[PDB]
Order: C-alpha cells, then structure tokens, then sequence
C-alpha cells in the first residue's frame, strides 16, 4: 500500500 | 450484499447518480504535438480522480479488497476514458468531445504521430454508438461491465471473490435486458442488442491497449509531463 | 444472401462441419527447448493452421459475399485471436496445460523458455479453465470462433450496406447461441446471462491477441526464429 | 498482392 491509486480508494467520498 | 440485493430500476438509478461530472480542459493557442498531449494528459489525471470515486459507487466494487480494486481500475482505466470520450462525442459525428470547450476533429488527430488512428477508431465507434441509439441507462451500465470484467479472467479464497464479481456481472446483465424491455424491444431483439454492446467492448479494449502501447512508448521517450498517478497507472500494463 | 436463410440447425451444422483438423507440431524429443526452437515449433505450427483457417473462413456463412479487401481486412485482424481461442478449446480437458498439438502439450514453465511468453501462457490457460467451469459446448465454441472473424474487424471499415450484411450475419449467430442455450435446457434469464458471459471473453480474448501481437513484433525485430512471408504480412498488418 | 489475398481465391 504506497500507490496513489491505493491511497485514493480509501479517502474516497 | 447490497448490490444482489438491488433491483434493476435501482440499479439504474445508482449508476445514473453515480455518474462522474464532466470536466473542462486547460485549452487563443496554436496546437502542436507537446500542447495537445499536454492537454489530454491533464484532462486524463483529473478524469481519473473521479473515476476512482466513481468507481467505490458501482454496486459490487466496495465488497472486494483493496487489492482487487486497484486490479481492477489499473486494468479498466483507459477502456473506462474512452468509452466515456465516445458516449459524450455521440451527437458529434466526425469529432471528439474531451470537453465542452475541446472539440476536436479527426484531422487534428494528426498533431500527434499514430494518434489519428485511434481518432478513427474512436470516431467508429461513436458512429457505431449513434447508429444503435445508444440510451445514457445502457451507457452506465456498459462503463460498470467494463470496469468489473476487463480484470476478472486475469486473477484459494480468492475464487469466491470472483465468483462475486460475475454475480454482479449477471445482474448488470439482468439490468440491460430490463431496460431493453422496458423500451418494447422483442425477445430476439433484446438478445441481439445485447450482443452487440457487449461486442463493442473488445473494440474498446482493443482500442485501449493500441493507446496503451503509444503512451508506453512516449513515456520512454520522454516528451509530454505525466503525473505521477497517471506514471502510476501507466506502469501496471508493462 | 444464403446465409441469412439459414435456420439455427443448418447454421450450426455448416460451422461443425467447417471445422480444421487438429494438426501435428514438428517436435522433435530428442533435443532440448530453447527460446528459438520452442518459437520455431509454435510459429511453425501456426503457419499450418493459417492455410486451414483461410479455408474455413471462406465456409463460413456470409464471409464468402464480401469483396477480397474486406475478407482479408477481416482475417488479418482477427487471426491471431482465431489461432488462440482454437487453442483454448482444444487445452479445455488439460488443466493446467495448453494442447498446441496431440504432440505438444506444455505447461507454464514450459512457456518460461520464451521470453515473454509465460504471461501470454498463464493468460490462455485462465481462459480454458474459465470455459471448462462453463462446460463450453462444441457448438457455441464454433458460434464464438465465427463471431471474432466477423466482429473484430467491423468497426474498422455503399461499404456500409456490406458493414449491414456483417452485423446482420452476427445477429443470426446471437439467434444460434441463443437457440442452442434453449436447446439444452437453460431459462430464459440463464440463456441471456450465460450469453453475456460468453462475449464479455471476448474481449479478454481480444487482450491477449493484442499482447500477443506486440511480443511477436519484438521476436520477429530480434531475429529470433525466422518467419514466413505470410506471418509476416499479418504480423505487418497489425504495425504501429 | 498480398499472399493473403492469393490464398483466398481458389
Ligand atoms: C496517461 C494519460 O495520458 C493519456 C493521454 C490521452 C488519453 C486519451 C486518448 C484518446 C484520444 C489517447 C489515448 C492514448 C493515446 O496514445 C493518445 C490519446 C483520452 C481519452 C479520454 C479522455 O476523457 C481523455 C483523454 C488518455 C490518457
Ligand atoms: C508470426 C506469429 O507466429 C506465431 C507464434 C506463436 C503463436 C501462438 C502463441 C500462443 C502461446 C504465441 C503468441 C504470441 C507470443 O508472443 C508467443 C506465443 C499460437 C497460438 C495458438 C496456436 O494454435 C498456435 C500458436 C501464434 C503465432
């Protein structure tokens, strides 16, 4: 877990 | 699960609510091939960041892992871009709209070298899209099918995951025919329609990987900036 | 037109009795693989299958009533695909192995002579499981075959009333698979979620046609194993 | 002119 595509699709909204 | 749970009117109405805005470009310039590379590339990465929100509110998305998510979108993205420059060219023929205030025709295409070829493939099919009466309802649900299935026959407990992902696949599935029902269709003809969007869909693939590979191939030779999420993004299909 | 008269029995008759022979490899046992002898067999072979598929092609119903140009459009865009999913159904009953011949069946590490190739592999293999959990029939696998030559090519094109005629063949064939799914039994809903199922692997099929492409062209700029001319003006087509 | 386009005429 260190790819932006990861880091977006937990602090979506 | 709340999406096996759904109805096909819900279905629709998540899909439809869940739509992404569309996005204006950072185009009283003259074009060349570093500008308009420089253009798409921008619009790509702040498309992407609502496709991602987008994507957590596609019924179905949200139950599978983190890893399974990004799988998915790393291998959908571009399929998932372009199905959406195609539906919002329809009423355009002859041109692509990126955004209301980037219109381009088919002959602009050259600026770029070998991108003129994915233009026409593009114009194809939104000619295609134009023809069929291609409904905004079947739209949402196509973009959805792209984004489950052009990931799934590419993965122990993890064959309950994708026995999850083709149940919902089975319900977007029973969303088209209904939707196709609804607007009086026959049975042989909504079989028939059915096939035809979903054969459609190896032309969008087929167009994203041919795009894939120029924008492989211009991230070596090192022209245009490209984000970071979008070096990212790019990298998953080495 | 003579094939849109056709009934869904006669269309699936036509397709079965099309179909190529399952063709030998040249393997030799008596040496080990490397890169480019395992490339020469598998180029080899599908050389031979290229000649049987031309053939085929020209038996199946509608394709026969396109100009030259447009049959060889056709071909040239699908062949590699056509190759492929031949090769998946062939490889159904052999978990974990891909069935290229009756004397050449390989599995995974077997593709990791090639560089490149065990991706391609592992890619083919999840799409022959994938059908066998489907139990695909004989007669939708040649529906599937016919529908890649007729669709994959399409959207690049009065050759529009030819462009009609194609997509009215592949509605015919949506009729058969449809047909065929009652046929043995299935609901109404099971006929149009198993039809789905089918076509949305065309478009994975599709995918590794494309990656195969582009680890072709890589081989052929490296001089790994020699090519026929007609490889390599269908490797040609696909350039860019 | 293409083989391709020979071999499909016989
Ligand atoms: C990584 C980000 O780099 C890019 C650059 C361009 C594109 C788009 C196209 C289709 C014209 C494209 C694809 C490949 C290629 O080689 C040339 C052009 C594009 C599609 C839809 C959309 O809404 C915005 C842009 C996508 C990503
Ligand atoms: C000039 C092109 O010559 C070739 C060489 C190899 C292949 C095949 C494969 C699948 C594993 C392959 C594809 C691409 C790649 O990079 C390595 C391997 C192949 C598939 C089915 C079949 O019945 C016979 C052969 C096809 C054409």
């Amino acid at each position: 877990k260190h790819k932006i595509l990861h880091r977006l699709l937990q602090d979506s909204s | 699960s709340l999406a096996l749970s759904l109805t096909a009117d819900q279905m629709v109405s998540a899909l439809l609510d869940a739509e992404p805005p569309i996005l204006y470009s950072e185009y009283t310039r003259p074009f060349s091939e570093a500008s308009m590379m420089g253009l798409l590339t921008n619009l790509a990465d702040r498309e992407l960041v609502h496709m991602i929100n987008w994507a957590k509110r596609v019924p179905g998305f949200v139950d599978l892992t983190l890893h399974d998510q990004v799988h998915l979108l790393e291998m959908a993205w571009l399929e998932i871009l372009m199905i959406g420059l195609v539906w919002r060219s329809m009423e355009h023929p002859g041109k692509l709209l990126f955004a209301p205030n980037l219109l381009l025709d088919r002959n602009q295409g050259k600026c770029v070298e070998g991108m003129v070829e994915i233009f026409d493939m593009l114009l194809a099919t939104s000619s295609r899209f134009r023809m069929m009466n291609l409904q905004g309802e079947e739209f949402v649900c196509l973009k959805s099918i792209i984004l489950l299935n052009s990931g799934v026959y590419t993965f122990l407990k993890s064959l309950e995951e994708k026995d999850h992902i083709h149940r919902v696949l089975d319900k977007i599935t029973d969303t088209l025919i209904h939707l196709m029902a609804k607007a009086g269709l026959t049975l042989q003809q909504q079989h028939q329609r059915l096939a035809q969007l979903l054969l459609i869909l190896s032309h969008i693939r087929h167009m994203s990987n041919k795009g894939m590979e120029h924008l492989y191939s211009m991230k070596c030779k090192n022209v245009v900036p490209l984000s970071d999420l979008l070096l990212e993004m790019l990298d998953a299909h080495r």
